[PDB]
């Protein structure tokens, strides 16, 4: 959820 | 080609000043005194700690603090696996997978660069909070400071440096052996490599220390009873103080895990 955004940020 | 295992070396070391504002060599160069105009604010009880507030009860303030600092943590940490090679290719739900079993190994390794046997630094390096002040809080949030010290104590002994600790860090992540993984062969294979730059680095960078590779392979399987160790004294916190509950980014993290 929250990880998934902060993972895919570039 | 060993050439390649010290670039990749290297390349993990870059990545790991660019993600973590605070390195093992500041945080020893402030603990040590060997730093330039900055000595930091020494919390060792009821007041000392209410005049770093400025630079509820005493318990729970720093149990959030904490917690403030480790949302911080699982950012940088975030930012640094991304930087390592094949991790963004693997499937998104793996990535997931392995930040949200990883990133608490690898808060309390980095965490213990920030500790002697005496205390912690604290945000950002400007506090020092001592042990003997963490170990006076009430139960059950006194036992959650005490076991980590205790690692750091015997982990720094290891004498490992930032560039050291950037492969360890990597090898950490990239388990395949987390609970749920959906693809494991290729995880393995990125560990099996970031393990080959790991043994060479240690070997060059610490020539002397015997064993050092086995020693800290150990340490890795430490980690993760360290973590089971915290998670069983939050349960307690969850059912005893009812009215409390965790920032959203540890809660996520911490539901259904193991
Ligand atoms: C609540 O535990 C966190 C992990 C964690 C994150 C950070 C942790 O401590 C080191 C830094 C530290 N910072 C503070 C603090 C206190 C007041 C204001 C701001 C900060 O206290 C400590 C010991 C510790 C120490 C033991 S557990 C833990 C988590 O479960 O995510």
């Amino acid at each position: 959820h929250k990880l998934v955004q902060l993972l895919t940020t570039t | 080609e060993s050439a390649d295992l010290r670039a990749l070396a290297k390349h993990l070391y870059d990545s790991y000043i660019k993600s973590f504002p605070l390195t093992k060599a500041k945080a020893r160069a402030i603990l040590t005194g060997k730093t330039t105009d900055k000595s930091p604010f020494v919390i060792y009880d009821m007041n000392s700690l209410m005049m770093g507030e400025d630079k509820k009860e005493v318990a729970i303030r720093i149990f959030q603090g904490c917690q403030f600092r480790s949302v911080e943590a699982v950012q940088e940490i975030t930012e640094y696996a991304k930087s390592i090679p094949g991790f963004v290719n693997l499937d998104l739900n793996d990535q997931v997978t392995l930040l949200k079993y990883g990133v608490h190994e690898i808060i309390y390794t980095m965490l213990a660069s920030l500790m002697n046997k005496d205390g912690v630094l604290i945000s950002e390096g400007q506090g020092f909070m001592t042990r003997e002040f963490l170990k006076s809080l009430r139960k059950p949030f006194g036992d959650f400071m005490e076991p980590k010290f205790e690692f750091a104590v015997k982990f720094n002994a290891l004498e490992l440096d930032d560039s050291d600790l950037a492969i360890f860090i990597a090898v950490i992540i990239l388990s395949g052996d987390r609970p749920g993984l959906l693809n494991v062969k290729p995880i393995e294979d990125i560990q099996d490599n970031l393990l080959q730059a790991l043994e060479l680095q240690l070997k060059l960078n610490h020539p002397e220390s015997s064993q050092l590779f086995a020693k800290l392979l150990q340490k890795m399987t430490d980690l993760r009873q360290i973590v089971t160790e915290h998670v069983q004294l939050l349960q307690v916190i969850k059912k005893t103080e009812t009215d409390m509950s965790l920032h959203p980014l540890l809660q996520e993290i911490y539901k259904d895990l193991y």
